[PDB]
RNA sequence: GAGAACAGAAAUCUCCAGUAGAACAAAAGGGUAAAAGCCCCCUUGAUUUUGAUUUUCAGUGUGAAUACAAACCAUGAAAGU
RNA sequence: GGUUGCGGCCAUAUCUACCAGAAAGCACCGUUUCCCGUCCGAUCAACUGUAGUUAAGCUGGUAAGAGCCUGACCGAGUAGUGUAGUGGGUGACCAUACGCGAAACUCAGGUGCUGCAAUCU
């Protein structure tokens, strides 16, 4: 075991003497300091005291009416957020915090047998954290009951391999995804498969989409976008389970498809090329985007995470009625969609270029900017749960933080041995939970840009990580069979 | 067979000495009030804490064979003496032992007024916490047996050295304050043994 | 609510041990054992002196960590432990040092000539004439083979060389004595 | 009164000590086996008398426990054997009591020359209900005076079924 | 003999009756301790004759403090009204021990040098023997669930089997949600019905059945995460009653003057 | 000490005593207790690599032993050893 | 005040012989499908609290029971020991102080308290 070179004497003198006593008597600012919204939003050069963090919460709510706390940042050089008073107009940069805590994961709970290969995929219900479902190589797909850490409503029929597993936002139907071409959709409660398999594509399923329920009928039942390696996605009706239309624009095989909160949906191929997709006009293609040199791998969208948990919050409350569900979805959208004092979302596009762009489909067909400096492929790409910072995934054992507001690289999460394969974004946005071809997994917190802690106990690769929407708990799944769950 | 060489070893020296362990010597005029002091004293001091298991009598100041003995016997480094007599009431001599020869002794004598544990407020405490020291007087210092009661308390409470420490090991703290400060031709102010939760 | 700390004189700290050092004046009269207030100015005094050491201790850097559990020795990266330095305080040793010095009558000789120390690869020692290795010693040793052997052409020898090894045994045993002699 | 002190059948021990430990000791075994349907369990040897040419450590005796109904349909059996008329001694100060028999072959199962011919040591423990006490690994403790077993209640017990006797003192 | 009682040394007190074992006992107490110096609390479950006991106990030298406690009797509260000292028992008062001192620790719903720390604890059992599949370690698994991070490897859990180092999950679930009693019961549904009447007698009176025992465990586990408040009884007859009720038949020690009358008549 | 066919003064079994006139590596303070004793399950280690003494003849920014320290290892549910 | 759990002091807590225990809880007890281990479901593992018993455990009360413990000018500031001086004694020793400083014995008293959580007419 290599050791960090020990102190020297005069290390050992030096130390042994008081000193950085914090009494701060009076530390009167020297210039005056202002509130300013992060977005675009200034609202008052005043110049208070050795106010404490407390002070300046109160002083931004009652200047608000609401005396609603936001994270206090400097100018963005310093760009740290009396914190700032050791360093010296002076402008603080605020931004709605949307309260919440989710405690840092630091321990598994136990190795859980089951499926007799590796675990391909899995996803945490949007409602409750306590169920989960899990993709592996075998035909069947499992539920786990998170709170036992026991398997619970095995589904089976399938004959092949379950690629990927996906819940409906609703977290009324399970829609799995397997190698064999069929989609198959379960009841969560009993396991039962929702009528015959959904059949019609000529190659496997790469990915799945949910509509999101603010978009749906008021009353009826979202759709579901399925993604195949043969180049077209089909839009099955979860009541019908007929496909009312098929898109084959895509010259090669889908890498994935996002459905947008304004009704688009946005797909990457194996064809060098992202294209745009309108649900409404009879799923018609309306604009195609051709920057990527190699294909584009892993498509998403900043407001994915709310579309995935619309109508639910970390608290795990459900609605009453389907129109409360519907408000409530509409609101967690336009909460993030509504950031930029406008409503519209941003897409970030990966590609085995070592490259990402950051394009607003809606807005212009042109690439807002360019997010490049990876040494190998990115394989994944999670925007955060309020769009403030991008987080990709690469071969080449980095991770790299961009902002989201304009693309910008931020920092680099070093730390990692080997390929990483996915992250998941913690609920508040505080930590990041990533995997890696490697042994152990880790977490990151964007706040410090700074490792929170490894979390070794995987026997073998780790193909599947994800974070429960309350935060509460972490799944996994790998090369070694066993599916493990962390929490705090 | 070799199982007594593991606990030889542990009592043979070393250059990183083992964690100095307190004997506890009930004297043969020892009180019942003089019982209870030493056990409450004694219960700061585990997991290094020893009781012998019947009185001895011993006049150290007349022949210091008996603690070598002892301290070579049971390889406590840290010895208590209780002692009671008429002129002397309440006698807690510390001992101390390098390579089991008697190093140096004080005798301590307890007042009355003393206050047992079950006395004071009805407040917990964690055992084994390193205890924090806080020296009051100039005398501890500068004077020759102050300065040797400090060196002694120190050496006896302080525990296991570390270079690392958890501030939530930091429940309580042992205070050592003269009666005021003295010149020569006066008798030696009292010492003042207090401990205090922390908050 | 105050946390300042102002003495005529600076308290000088012992981080090592956790102690702290007041040589500021302390009134006879009221710390008299008489006096019913005793109680609270050392109660105070204690309390400023706390103060002071706590705010030192907490002045310290802390290690941060960002392993597990693992290995129950270290410690997790939730926790966060301060850094003391090594005492300041002299104490006396409760033993005298161990070094104590030896040549056993071997190692004079080792050094006046060229004899470097054997490298102690290990008791594995390849058994020739048979598919096993057999250690040198350690458990069934190969020097115990003649023992277990069916035929020793040229009293039997087999108790020949036991009292061999015996003796070997005893000349070790009586060099080693010969050298605690000295 | 006596509501939970009802003298009861502890265990019934089977013992069968052999000069030997080959031949013999085997068939002992089996036949124990065969006759109380449990494998039974071997004692060894304290120490080298030399009188009977027994050696430390040969594993001399031979012995198997029976409790509940099966301990005794095996007792009534036996004492048929002994014609239910035990005698003053054969009782212990602490309750318990005991016999032996020769050519078990009488008692039941088939001569089988191919076994050979044994006895047996009959012997029997007496409780009373809170025996669990004595030998509970939690807070084990004594028992009360007036709750022991003793040779007069065991021999009062006996008394009272198989219509047993209590030959002249 | 006087000489044999003279000699004679009486171990202690808390050791003579059979409830602590000193020499486990000194491990938990005293650890290393020349690691890094933290408080190391104790989680205590005793099982006892219709009822468990569950408490986590620090170390004190005036003697342990509980910091919270837990007991079975109070498993009714959240539905569950048969099997009080049974395996899904034991797992239920660990989850809802655990969530409750999570909760009153203010983890869920000196506390600088962030972060929260989580609460460690070490499970002791005292003379309970080490068996895999006891309920004492369905206990540790409900505790682990609830949010107590105990160290324990899963060698001894209902399951385990040594031919193959795996854990069978199934299994394991059965037993938290009383698979065991619903099996027992069905077999005993076909079988001599006087035992069927003795035996499950509650479940009979309560109308229950295989399925409805593990509904009702799912739901007991729901309210114990639910309501952990730890509401305790109203306490009728309160104190002063009771100890005037308990000397009403006390026995009081005779007076020295009573007893040398009573001598002096003897005499 | 109370009892058991051969079986007695010594064979093995059941019960009540045993401060320990158990075997404890030790003499020995007189110590060792739901053990440092007895019965049973798993286990290699002369593992490497960093630092201060020793040696030399491509003085080997390492080739080795010694001491310390850190990883690793055995065991248990665990504390811990 | 009784009681269960975890403990501190570790015989005023122990040992022998006698007697009671309202409610609750310990305790015995009932069962071997499951987890579990034994020659033996005796021990232990699990189920049952259902068919009972306060017989036993445990708590409490008694013996001028055996031991044990405490305060003491009772021994006692005594014995013992130590250091000093032409004080007497040729010296050794005798008388004094001058500092430590006992114990047997004896007088009188006693035969469990106490820390935290929970429960009971």
């Amino acid at each position: 075991s290599t050791l960090i070179p020990p102190p020297s004497k005069k290390q050992k003198k030096e130390a042994q003497l008081p000193r950085e006593v914090a009494i701060i008597p009076k530390d009167l600012p020297n210039v005056s300091i202002k509130f300013q919204a992060l977005d675009t939003g200034d609202n008052a050069l005043r110049v208070p005291g050795a106010i404490s963090e407390k002070q300046l919460e109160e002083l931004l709510n009652q200047l608000n009416g609401t005396s609603v706390p936001y994270t206090f940042s400097c100018t963005i050089k310093a760009s740290d957020p009396y914190s700032s008073l050791i360093k010296p107009q002076i402008t603080l940069l605020y931004t709605p915090r949307a309260v919440f805590k989710v405690k840092p994961v630091t321990r598994s709970s136990s190795a859980i047998a089951g499926h007799g290969s590796t675990i391909l995929c899995s996803a945490f219900a949007p409602h409750t954290s306590s169920r989960m479902v899990t993709g592996a190589g075998d035909n069947t797909a499992r539920i786990w009951d998170c709170d036992t850490q026991t398997p619970m409503h095995t589904l089976k029929g399938h004959y092949n391999w379950v690629l990927c597993v996906s819940w409906s936002p609703d977290g009324e139907v399970i829609a799995t995804g397997s190698m064999d071409n069929t989609i198959r959709l379960w009841d969560p409660k009993s396991g039962q498969c929702l009528g015959d398999a959904l059949r019609g594509h000529s190659k496997w399923i790469t990915s799945l989409s949910w509509e999101p329920i603010h978009l749906v009928k008021p009353g009826s039942k979202p759709r579901l976008a399925s993604s195949s390696k043969d180049g077209t996605i089909k839009i099955w009706d979860t009541v019908s389970r007929v496909c009312q239309y098929t898109m084959s624009g895509h010259t090669n095989s889908v890498s994935c498809v996002k459905w947008g909160g304004q009704g688009l949906l946005y797909s990457g191929s194996h064809d060098r090329t992202v294209r745009v997709w309108d649900i409404n006009s009879q799923g018609r293609c309306i604009n195609i985007l051709k920057s990527h040199a190699h294909w584009v791998n892993h498509l998403s969208l900043s407001t994915d995470y709310a579309l995935r948990i619309g109508a639910f919050d970390h608290t795990g409350k459900k609605p009453s009625t389907p129109e409360e569900a519907q408000k409530k979805a509409l609101e967690n959208y336009e909460k993030i969609c509504k950031k930029n004092g406008n409503s519209e979302e941003m897409m970030v596009t990966a590609s085995d270029d070592y490259t990402m762009f950051l394009w607003n489909p809606l807005k212009s067909t042109k690439p807002i900017a360019r997010m490049t400096g990876h040494q190998k492929l990115v394989n994944h790409v999670a925007f955060s749960p309020d769009g403030r910072y991008i987080v990709s995934a690469s071969f080449d054992n980095s991770i790299k933080l961009w902002d989201g507001r304009d693309g910008k690289f931020i920092s680099t999460f070093r730390g990692h041995v080997a390929s990483v394969y996915q992250v998941a974004w913690s609920s508040d946005c505080r930590l990041l939970v990533s995997c890696s071809k490697d042994t152990t997994l880790k977490v990151w917190d964007v706040r410090t840009r700074k490792l929170s802690v490894d979390l070794p106990g995987h026997k073998d690769e780790v193909y599947t990580v994800d974070w429960s929407v309350d935060g509460k708990r972490v799944c996994s799944g790998g090369k070694d069979k066993m599916v493990r769950l962390w929490t705090h | 067979n070799a199982r007594a060489k593991r606990a030889l070893v542990k009592r043979e020296a070393k250059l990183v000495e083992n964690v100095k362990q307190a004997l506890f010597i009930p004297g043969q005029s020892c009180n019942k009030n003089l019982h209870d002091i030493m056990v409450d004293l004694s219960a700061l001091k585990k997991p290094d804490m020893k009781r012998f298991n019947r009185k001895n009598d011993i006049h150290p100041f007349e022949d210091m064979s008996p603690l070598e003995f002892f301290s070579e016997k049971n390889d406590c480094s840290l010895m208590v003496l209780m002692t009671s007599s008429k002129k002397r009431k309440n006698n807690m001599t510390f001992i101390r032992t390098f390579g089991y020869k008697i190093y140096d002794m004080i005798e301590l004598m307890v007042a009355d007024n003393f206050k047992l544990l079950s006395d004071f407020k009805k407040l917990t405490f964690t055992v084994g916490l390193k205890p924090m020291f806080t020296f009051q007087g100039a005398a501890f210092d500068t004077h020759p047996v102050y300065k040797q009661i400090k060196s002694l308390f120190l050496d006896f409470f302080r525990g296991e050295s570390t270079d690392l420490q958890d501030v939530a090991g930091l429940q309580h703290v042992i205070s050592m304050t003269i009666q005021g400060d003295f010149q020569d031709g006066e008798p030696l102010p009292n010492v003042l043994f207090r401990v205090y939760k922390l908050k | 609510l105050p946390v300042t700390v102002e003495k005529p004189i600076p308290v000088v700290y012992d981080l090592g041990n956790l102690a702290a050092f007041d040589s500021n004046v302390l009134d006879k009269n009221d710390l008299d054992s008489s006096n019913a207030r005793r109680e609270e100015k050392i109660k105070s005094l204690t309390r400023d002196n706390v103060q002071l050491l706590i705010n030192q201790l907490l002045s310290l850097p802390m290690k941060t960590t960002t392993e597990s559990v693992g290995g129950t020795g270290g410690q997790s990266s939730v926790m966060t432990l301060l850094q003391l330095p090594d005492p300041t305080t002299d104490l006396p040793r409760e033993k005298p040092l161990p070094k104590a010095k030896a040549m056993t009558k071997w190692e004079k000789f080792a050094a006046k000539k060229g004899i470097k120390p054997k490298e102690r690869a290990g008791k594995m020692i390849y058994d020739e004439a048979s598919g096993e290795w057999v250690p040198k010693w350690g458990y069934k040793g190969a020097n115990k083979k003649l023992d277990d052997q069916w035929l020793v052409e040229v009293i039997d020898p087999r108790t020949l060389n036991r009292a061999e090894r015996k003796r070997l045994v005893k000349k070790n045993e009586k060099q080693q004595r010969r050298n605690m002699k000295n | 009164q006596n509501p939970m002190r009802d003298l009861k059948i502890e265990k019934l021990v089977l013992n069968i000590s052999v000069g030997e430990s080959g031949d013999r000791l085997t068939r002992a075994s089996k036949v124990l086996e065969q006759l109380s349907g449990q494998t039974p369990v071997q004692s060894k040897a304290r120490y080298t008398v030399r009188t009977f040419g027994i050696r430390r450590n040969e594993k001399i005796a031979v012995h198997v426990t029976v409790r509940g109904p099966k301990a005794e349909e095996i007792l009534e059996r036996g004492l048929k054997v002994k014609e239910y008329q035990l005698r003053d001694r054969n009782f212990s100060a602490t309750g318990n009591f005991g016999f032996g028999i020769d050519e078990h072959i009488d008692l039941g199962i088939k001569y089988d020359p191919s076994i050979g011919i044994f006895g047996m040591d009959f012997y029997v423990v007496m409780n009373r209900p809170g025996a669990r006490v004595t030998r509970r690994k939690r807070c084990k403790g004594t028992v009360g005076n007036s709750h022991k077993t003793t040779k007069e209640d065991t021999v009062s017990w006996f008394k009272q079924k198989y219509d047993a006797d209590v030959l002249d003192k | 003999s006087s000489a044999y009682s003279s000699r004679f040394q009486t171990p202690f007190r808390r050791r003579r009756e059979g409830k602590t074992d000193y020499y486990q006992r000194k491990r938990l107490v005293t650890q290393h301790k020349a690691k890094y110096n933290t408080p190391k609390y104790r989680l205590v479950v005793r099982f006892t004759n219709k009822d468990i006991i569950c408490q986590i106990i620090s170390s004190t030298i005036t003697g342990d403090v509980v910091l919270a406690a837990a007991y079975s009797h109070e498993l009714p509260r959240y539905g569950i009204t048969h099997g009080l000292t049974n395996w899904a028992a034991a797992y239920a008062t660990g989850l809802l021990i655990a969530r409750r001192t999570l909760q009153k620790l203010g983890l869920d719903e000196e506390a600088v040098e962030d972060g929260p720390r989580p609460f460690k604890v070490f499970l002791d059992i005292g003379l309970q023997r080490t068996t895999t599949g006891a309920r004492v370690f369905g206990a540790l698994k409900g505790a682990s669930d609830g949010g107590l991070y105990v160290p324990h490897s899963e060698n001894r859990f209902p399951g385990w089997d040594f031919e193959t180092e795996e854990i069978d999950p199934e299994l394991l679930r059965s037993y938290i949600f009383g698979g065991h009693v619903s099996q027992y019961m069905e077999e005993l549904a076909d079988d001599d019905e006087e035992r069927f009447s003795e035996l499950f007698k509650g479940y009979l009176a309560d109308d229950i059945d295989a399925d409805s025992l593990e509904d009702i465990y799912t739901s007991a586990h729901e309210a114990i995460r639910a309501d952990p408040a730890f509401k305790p009884t109203e306490k009728k007859f309160t104190k002063e009653q009771y100890a005037a009720e308990s000397k009403k038949y006390r026995q009081t020690k005779l007076s020295k003057e009573e007893r040398a009358a009573r001598v002096a008549a003897k005499i």
